[PDB]
């Protein structure tokens, strides 16, 4: 499957776009965690803190296996491409207080 | 060997548990098991997930984030233990908490301690 | 190996027997001992082991200081005691490969007496919380037929566990909180990352009701790992770093927050005295106090060993006594009985040390209990 | 204590690796982890199959065949370990050797090392 | 607190740390390999005191460096492939730590990711479970099949193919004891009544065994750890009180040589004996024969000792006697040139490394386990 | 199944009458290898030594379960009644490499 990854690990911040659809991390925190988009969009993880983050999408979300996606350094950047219409919730995987949700229309 | 005395960083062995990247490692130094400061040892498994704290270089006098990672999927390697807990919170503050085993995103799904590695992944202050 | 003095007199007195014995003819005739019925000076030792894939727990009779039996584990167990002594239990994890290969997680249920398993029951999808050893990250109901597990990956969840059908029930999803204190057979109590506690309330089927209380401590305030319960009293005992102890009182099923003491003085905190350890705090239902681990130290030095016992009235909380223990303490407990036993076990000696309660006295000692034994857990029997 | 000097028998204390029953055990004390000099341990299962030695008990003068019948089906106890070998051969002569696992006959076909016991089969010969 | 070997090794390892981070190279974490097996590597295996489950140490006996680790189970036996392309161990697990269901079966490792690459489960669960020999679990000369042996219900030799990664057979043998393999099909025991078994096997059908004539009175004890070169097909076998027998078989039967004692006649009147483990090591390229000894009791025969005499194979001439200084419980040597000496203490839980004409102590690595034992070399060149 | 077992303890050497079927145990060895009876026939080991000896029969053999024999120390007993033709093997469990053979004709 219900989605592709870009990069397999994760890179700089730069490398980016600029109004690219984008999710930052600070402060323990998914900064937008209901983010709506369409078929075919990237959405970008930033993270902005010191403190190691990811996204992690359980078994069943993004197809059968779990994605558990690579941990990102203060200011690496990860994304992935939706590719179908459905709800998708992810968490972080050290800090699984860290709730997101991506709603593809 | 006072162990309530205040944690004093050394900058010349990272097989003591005073040397100063091991500010918070709860387990085994995974260099006295065939890993390295930053590597694991053949045959186990590198958790991504981690606790971390910040830790002082006495040498450049900065603090820089460690993250303590676990190499897993092995019984316990039994050398170098220690624990130490500069900046150390309780589990519902998970992030900075280090007697949780901190194996997950390890390949093969394996969940048992082996010993800890102690990388920089930035700088705190 | 170098043996206690309880070792040497009961030893001698075994030796004696058996001469005794010899002499009147009467032939060796090898059995398989049951334990002593569970009494109120029962005391139960478990070895972590320093993350071992492979754990041991020691029973043991703290009136005599012998060992009266074993239970064998896997990776960081988590024990519970049924309080009427009619049974014991864990939440243990092996697998295929000694540390690698498929994992089990599974709940034991064992008679107290005979130590043989009597219901070993498996938990899917390997639910448990890998964690060094919090008694109450695994809880019984009051009636001890459910046990209660937590989870903490990919999701904060509350296993359910029917002891009595010998049957995995089903997961409940949970706030963003932390250890488990049941007060009847579908309603506990856990603490929370924003600092209240979080009631919960579990129907047959469906999502759990869920109550917040109001935050009860600081951001900046931190709660110990082992605070001290008492499922018979409903009283929640939590010290911070400082050996502040917050008192909540669970008893009707609602938290009513008590008011918040001091376990050091002001002098004492100023000269650098602070709780450390591991169970760092114990309960004393029917004499209602308070015994907190302390000792000068650093304050990022929490988990070291202690040597001093503050003893406090709960309702108070004057002082009532302090004890310099004569050994590195990581784990205290108490018997629940009359005139308790202050039980004191060093990780580092491998050791319980068990103490007069009242006086603070060393009475005996048990030492050889495994590789870094940590926790200490009692029936309350009365 | 010299660990190479004659081995040394006792009648007071079956919890010490000199007691005159333990002159060829190998493992841990039954007695020290809730068994007693010849039962088993609640929880374990009992050999029926064991290496023997006579030893010199010095309370009568006599020599009594000892039975060092294991307990089994628990990991080793870890307490009261004792390792002596009056009269004991190697593996060609099994019915004497105590590197083996004495556990042959035990319930529910328990193999693993937890305590031996020391039972006296009778005596001299 | 450390060695002396290890402080040097960490702090050699501190500088380097500091340099890279002085330079700003980012901390990029992975799995390490083991070194290349070499002449000097060595497996330090902790039967921890038969606890349910146990640990293999690989070791740099060079740098004196823990290059790795294998987890095993209860009681397991290890062997390494001479030719340094494997190792490989028979183990024990059970559903429960140490009850419930059975499961005996071996596993062959890749000795530089120390990775497993077969699984071979043995039905019935025929692993004789004892303290440590050596010989009881051991690799053909042309290393493709594994042989172990099974005490009860009935003596038996398991036989399990490496190559194609299978269990095979357990072949029925007489009232026999330990495994030194001569041929692919060909490999002898040692008997009860004092013979020697020939046992050659071949895919199906009896195997054949032959007799050698008895060798030694039943009053001599020979003990649990003969040294055993397959190479050069010479065993080893000390008795409690030092005399030598050595048995040629690297011709494909026994030649027994002229019987040599490891002590003075002196010695055994001031009451010199062998004792320990590991007593006896044997070293190939030099034809000599290492035996710890001490002052002891008869009867004090697996105590450790704090000394090891040298001396020749063929001529029974002491060459050498060195004091160990430690309790020591096990001896091994490195099969290279100029060879390394092994003593391992069990009380201490290390292994120290002694320079093997000398006698001198070099280095040491503790913190081996709870009560290591068992030393194992590759006889590689 | 194939046996019946006449006393499921051991007895002592002086309670076995006088025309019977007896199996001596000395030196680490049964008396005889492979005994022969007849169908409905007693066998009696009786230890003459010190060292405990027994007799078992692998699962199977005798029935669905092992027959394991209690161990007799010198001067005991112990006794089977052979219900069915047939072979069987039994060793002695401590010492695999006492075998015997029972051949009921
Ligand atoms: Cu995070
Ligand atoms: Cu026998």
């Amino acid at each position: 499957d219900k989605a592709t990854i870009p990069s397999e690990s994760p890179f700089a911040a730069a490398e980016v776009a600029d109004g690219a659809i984008v999710v930052d991390i600070a402060k323990m925190k998914y900064e937008t965690p209901e983010l709506h988009v369409k078929v075919g969009d990237t959405v970008t993880w930033i993270n902005r803190e010191a403190m190691p983050h990811n996204v992690h999408f359980v078994a069943g979300v993004l197809g059968e296996a779990a994605l558990k996606g690579p941990m990102m350094k203060k200011e690496q950047a990860y994304s992935l491409t939706f590719t179908e219409a459905g709800t998708y919730d992810y968490h972080c995987t050290p800090h699984p207080f860290m709730r997101g949700k991506v709603v593809v229309e | 060997t006072d162990p309530r005395a205040k944690w004093v960083p050394q900058d010349n062995d990272i097989q003591a548990c005073d040397y100063w990247r091991h500010c918070s490692i709860d387990g085994n130094i995974c260099d006295c098991s065939g890993g390295s400061l930053t590597n694991c040892p053949p045959g186990t498994k590198l958790a991504t997930a981690s606790w971390v704290a910040s830790c002082y270089n006495p040498t450049d006098g900065q603090s820089y984030l460690i993250a303590y990672r676990d190499c897993c999927g092995y019984n316990v390697s039994g050398r170098c233990p220690c624990l130490n807990t500069e900046g150390e919170l309780p589990v519902y503050r998970p992030e900075f908490a280090n007697d949780i085993i901190w194996c997950f995103g390890a390949e093969d799904d394996a969940m048992t301690y082996h010993c800890t590695i102690s990388p920089i992944v930035g700088k705190a202050s | 190996e170098a043996e206690t003095q309880a070792q040497e007199t009961q030893g001698q007195a075994a030796a004696r027997a058996a001469a005794a014995d010899l002499a009147a003819g009467q032939d060796d005739e090898p059995r398989i001992l049951e334990a002593p019925a569970p009494d109120a000076r029962r005391v139960y030792v478990n070895d972590p082991a320093h993350f071992a894939a492979v754990t041991q727990q020691f029973v043991i009779d703290g009136e005599a200081g012998r060992v009266i039996g074993m239970i064998d584990g896997g990776f960081l167990p988590n024990p519970v005691v049924a309080d009427d002594g009619s049974f014991i239990a864990h939440a243990s994890t092996v697998f295929s490969r000694i540390a690698r290969g498929e994992r089990t997680d599974y709940v034991e249920v064992f008679d107290p007496v005979t130590l043989l398993p009597t219901a070993d029951i498996e938990l899917p999808d390997a639910p448990r919380f890998l964690v060094g050893t919090y008694p109450w990250m695994t809880s019984l109901t009051p009636d001890g037929k459910t046990l209660l597990f937590y989870q903490f990956s990919p999701a904060p969840a509350v296993g359910v566990v029917d002891l009595e059908g010998k049957a995995f029930k089903r997961m409940l999803d949970v706030p963003d909180c932390y250890h488990i204190f049941p007060t009847a057979p579908d309603t506990f109590f856990m603490h929370c990352r924003d600092g209240s506690l979080a009631k919960v309330a579990f129907g047959t089927e469906g999502t759990p009701e869920i109550t917040h209380t109001e935050v009860f401590h600081p951001e900046d305030e931190f709660l110990i790992n082992h605070p001290a319960y008492s499922q018979k009293a409903g009283r929640l005992v939590w010290p911070t770093y400082t050996g502040k102890i917050h008192q909540i009182d669970l008893s009707s099923g609602d938290a009513k927050f008590l008011p918040a003491v001091e376990a050091l003085t002001e002098a004492e905190r100023a000269d650098g005295w602070r709780p450390g350890g591991w169970q760092q705090v114990a309960y004393h239902r029917a004499l209602d106090r308070i015994y907190l681990l302390v000792d000068q130290r650093d304050e990022w030095r929490h988990k070291t060993a202690s040597r001093f016992v503050v003893v406090l009235d709960a309702k108070t909380g004057e002082r009532l006594a302090k004890f310099e223990m004569g050994h590195e303490i990581d784990s205290i407990n108490v018997s629940q009985d009359e005139k308790p036993l202050l039980y004191a076990l060093s990780t580092g000696d491998k050791t319980l040390y068990i103490h007069d309660a009242e006086s603070g006295e060393e009475l005996r000692s048990v030492n050889q209990l495994g590789h870094g034994p940590q926790v200490i857990t009692t029936a309350d029997m009365g």
